[PDB]
RNA sequence: CUCUCGGCCGAAGCGUUUACUUUGAAAAAA
RNA sequence: UGGUGACUCUAGAUAACCUCGGGCCGAUCGCACGCCGGCGGCGACGACCCAUUCGAACGUCUGCCCUAUCAACUUUCGAUGGUAGUCGCCGUGCCUACCAUGGUGACCACGGGUGACGGGGAAUCAGGGUUCGAUUCCGGAGAGGGAGCCUGAGAAACGGCUACCACAUCCAAGGAAGGCAGCAGGCGCGCAAAUUACCCACUCCCGACCCGGGGAGGUAGUGACGAAAAAUAACAAUACAGGACUCUUUCGAGGCCCUGUAAUUGGAAUGAGUCCACUUUAAAUCCUUUAACGAGGAUCCAUUGGAGGGCAAGUCUGGUGCCAGCAGCCGCGGUAAUUCCAGCUCCAAUAGCGUAUAU
RNA sequence: UACCUGGUUGAUCCUGCCAGUAGCAUAUGCUUGUCUCAAAGAUUAAGCCAUGCAUGUCUAAGUACGCACGGCCGGUACAGUGAAACUGCGAAUGGCUCAUUAAAUCAGUUAUGGUUCCUUUGGUCGCUCGUACUUGGAUAACUGUGGUAAUUCU
């Protein structure tokens, strides 16, 4: 006995088919445009997809009037919403079936941070999110995989601590300064 | 001073004779933050001595913001030597603990358990 | 295995203790006492866990040890004894008297009572018999023995006891149209009115019970308690009068009390 | 009807039975 | 007297018994102190008995894998039932003595096998299913194999005893002492699995106990079982390329866009690492947090498989010549081999990828 | 994601299997920078084990004439701390493993009105019509004498 927990749970899914031209493409495309490190990260934002589309898929078997749909539907359309994926005139659990992999895609902090001007490209918002220059409020956050929540959209800036956003010139350009 | 103490749970425990609370440091640009001055601030904060506050389980957030520790001040050093754990007290130099090891000592129980009456003070 | 087991597994103990699963790999199990292992909150749960009086077991132990902890008017140092339903903890030090009461979730709710409160309890007698040349005998849930009860005094009644002397001083029959808690089962901890008692011979009765929302249960007769006439508890209920919310309803009281902050 | 009927309340009946279906209890935790 | 659906219940009364291996009815310990020889407060400990708790034990109903190359099985070596008893904590063929001749079976008894502990559960899965579950929770069983006990409330206990069987330790040869399927560790076995480490600080347990003890447990070490997150560069200029209703062709409306061999040019940004002080923690480590140094082949260098099809990706170059080899399958190799051995290039996943086997 | 593809023929459509395909679990190979969790002598041998450790325990409150420390030199028995030993309690829990085991274990469901129950908690404990201002003998520890090669022997 330990008072350990074993709890632990795989993110992704492997496709059947290992080599196939279409799907290939797909996930080529949308690593390179959301700056991705390879396809294990498209194959997890497709998993969460996946499983969100089974919840609301077995949700939609209820009865309209059914506590167990109203109740757990308005949690998965409300968790939805909150991260920016759903809009909020679209509360049905019909519209969680229209939803791609590119609507949460553009949820991640990389993508954000690309968007909001602080860089220049997504990889650029990649390593600056990777290198501690971002932050969120007032939370330095350093995962490119952050979901950025509705409301915390507006509160990600340069941190306080970068050589970008307010002061404390980093290593290169202190050492340049001190040769010259 | 550019180092800030806030305290977000506290109460009164009358019980075991002391105030417990969870204290906030707020440390920009340094290091977590040494247990003695947090000590110092926090008995200027409680109009007391320094002595009777014990504070541990310092965790410093990520980022570097601040950390989050715990901490009581007891109403005497007395009741602190009374409730306090032992190596709490030890941190604060009012405890010292056996030098030898378990396995010497489980040796030596071993070895006493082999003889009988006042031989057993006779062993190591 | 061979005798008694003495140790509990955290992940075996009781659901409503809200013990977690990282801390250790033991639970507190309780002491032999007044009330079952499974329908007890130890002491020790109750001084750290739900007060936060404490850190740590060694700290429970301090606390205890200093006979700071009075359970139904009599000092108890062993921090595992078994409180249960309605017992009356007494701390005099911090001067506050809780009375162990179920949440409409099944569980032993913080409930801070007034001393004048703290200075009886109610106990639901479990049997009646007479021994020792005609002496009546009656047994309640707390396992209290009392000798020469009222002879109307039945099983299943409530019977009002006074923690001083430990004698009854009023009881409630078992009667259709008497408030009563459920201390078991699906509906634990749901306060209510008693509707009908349908009898099954040679098995369980089943007693429904019509909640003051006018929410309608039931449950075996065992895991009904009963607490007042009428419908007038005699004892202090917790912030939740017994009025069990669904999850829909809880959400929106919720969603409503954050929002009417900021 | 209810072999207790009393000036709105209860001794008012698995009423051959079962399967089925819909309940309600009770049913460790992880 | 009360109670149950139901007593041969509870309570009462009578006549007696009342176990030498004889049962309860206190020859006990502390603290505080008292009160016109007496009366006492607060406890500790102990003893019946009755409840209670924790259980244990024994029954009820239903549910278990494969096998008929297992069709009949059991029958006083108690088999099924009855009566009386014995024993047992108690119900009972549990055992005994008489009596009856029963009891189970194709609705699969009995026998056999199981690389069979059962369950909660795990893998996979459209729906249905299939396989797995030694493994941290619950229940059972065992402590080399059997058997038998002592003590005790509780054990047929094995970190208790007694004996035999197997193995085995010391011996002065007379004797004596054994039980890691506990924690480490060793040998052996094998395709196959970690430290003879630190601590009772946590969770709890035990004790006469606030204080002692715990290889339970926790903490580190080994760890690519497996799971999560996630670096190995980003940007700008320069030369070049591409589009942008560019005029129905040649840098006179081609830089408010985009790409790359660029061993081109620049500054910025970093943590891998080393190291300091905190923090962490019994004490440490780790993570987090400061600070110092730390990147231009940023040589601080990403690999594992493949490139005929299935199936993403070269009938490019050299070698070999039905050889060596490749090839899960079809096939390739006999002098232009898109398939072997290599170089270059490419592409699949990527701190991971290939192979075998089970599913 | 309720999915198929190659292979019998000169060619075709089938049956049909082989091979491919994805997960999962053990092993192994090559490779491996950061960080968080985290399995780990089950499979073969419930095979064998060197060594060490894993179960002990004292309160104001059972027994202290161990000077082992320690005082207030006394109608002052016992100040106090306290090894040892006697007494009490625990050692029947935990941990390990899966050999046995096929209505057996186990699971759900009931029953004990057919039983036992240390401890805990509550009750009962002048309810008996018949040296007490405290009874008896031992034995440990301790002192002293020993035996055996050898033991937690005595």
């Amino acid at each position: 006995p330990v008072a350990r927990s074993w709890v632990c749970r795989k993110t992704y899914v492997t496709p059947r088919r290992p080599f196939e031209k279409s799907r290939l493409d797909q996930e080529l495309k949308l690593i390179g445009e959301y700056g991705l490190r390879n396809k294990r990260e498209v194959w997890r934002v497709k998993f969460t997809l996946a499983k969100i589309r089974k919840a609301a898929r077995e949700l939609l078997t209820l009865d309209e009037k059914d506590p167990r749909r109203l109740f757990e539907g308005n949690a998965l359309l409300r968790r939805l919403v909150r991260i920016g994926v759903l809009d909020e005139g679209k509360m049905k659990l019909d519209y969680i079936l229209g939803l791609k992999i590119e609507d949460f895609l553009e949820r991640r902090l990389q993508t954000q941070v690309f968007k909001l001007g602080l860089a220049k490209s997504i990889h650029h918002a990649r390593v600056l999110i990777r290198q501690r220059h971002i932050r969120v409020r007032k939370q330095v956050v350093n995962i490119p995989s952050f979901i950025v929540r509705l409301d915390s959209q507006k509160h990600i800036d340069f941190s306080l601590r970068s050589p970008y956003g307010g002061g404390r010139p980093g290593r290169v350009k202190r050492k340049n300064a001190k040769k010259g | 001073d550019t180092v800030t103490i806030r305290t977000r749970k506290f109460m009164t425990n009358r019980l075991l004779q002391r105030k417990q609370m969870v204290i906030d440091v707020l440390h920009p640009g340094k290091a977590t933050v040494p247990k003695t001055e947090i000590r110092e601030k926090l008995a200027k904060m409680y109009k007391t001595t320094p002595d009777v506050i014990f504070v541990f389980g310092f965790r410093t957030h990520f980022g570097g913001g601040k950390t989050t520790g715990f901490g009581m001040i007891y109403d005497s050093l007395d009741y602190a030597k009374k409730n306090e754990p032992k190596h709490r007290l030890a941190r604060h130099g009012l405890y010292e603990k056996k030098k030898t090891s378990r396995k010497q000592r489980k040796e030596r129980k071993n070895r006493m358990k082999k003889v009988r009456g006042t031989a057993k003070a006779n062993v190591g | 295995a061979r005798g008694p087991k003495k140790h509990l597994k955290r992940v075996a103990a009781p659901k409503h203790w809200m013990l977690d699963k990282l801390t250790g790999v033991f639970a507190p199990r309780p002491s032999t006492g007044p009330h079952k292992l499974r329908e007890c909150l130890p002491l020790i749960i109750f001084l750290r866990n739900r007060l936060k009086y404490a850190l740590t077991g060694d700290e429970v132990k301090k606390i205890c040890m200093q006979r700071f902890i009075k359970i139904d008017g009599k000092v108890r140092t062993d921090i595992t004894y078994p409180a249960g339903f309605m017992d009356v903890i007494s701390i005099d030090k911090t001067g506050e008297n809780f009375r162990l009461i179920y949440d409409t979730k099944g569980r032993f709710a913080v409930h801070r009572i007034t001393p004048e409160e703290a200075k009886y309890k109610l106990c639901k007698v479990r049997k009646i018999f007479v021994g020792t040349k005609g002496i009546p005998h009656l047994v309640t849930h707390d396992a209290r023995t009392i000798r020469y009860p009222d002879p109307l005094i039945k099983v299943n009644d409530t019977i009002q006891i006074d923690l001083e002397t430990g004698k009854i001083t009023d009881f409630i029959k078992f009667d259709t149209g008497n408030l009563c808690m459920v201390t078991g089962g699906a509906n634990l901890g749901r306060i209510g009115v008693i509707t009908n008692r349908e009898r099954h011979p040679g098995s369980f009765d089943v007693v429904h019970v019509k909640d003051a929302n006018g929410n309608s249960f039931a449950t075996r007769l065992s895991n009904i308690f009963v607490i007042g006439k009428g419908n007038k508890p005699w004892i202090s209920l917790p912030r939740g009068k017994g009025i069990r919310l669904t999850i829909a309803e809880e959400r929106d009281k919720r969603l409503a009390a954050k929002q009417s902050s900021g």
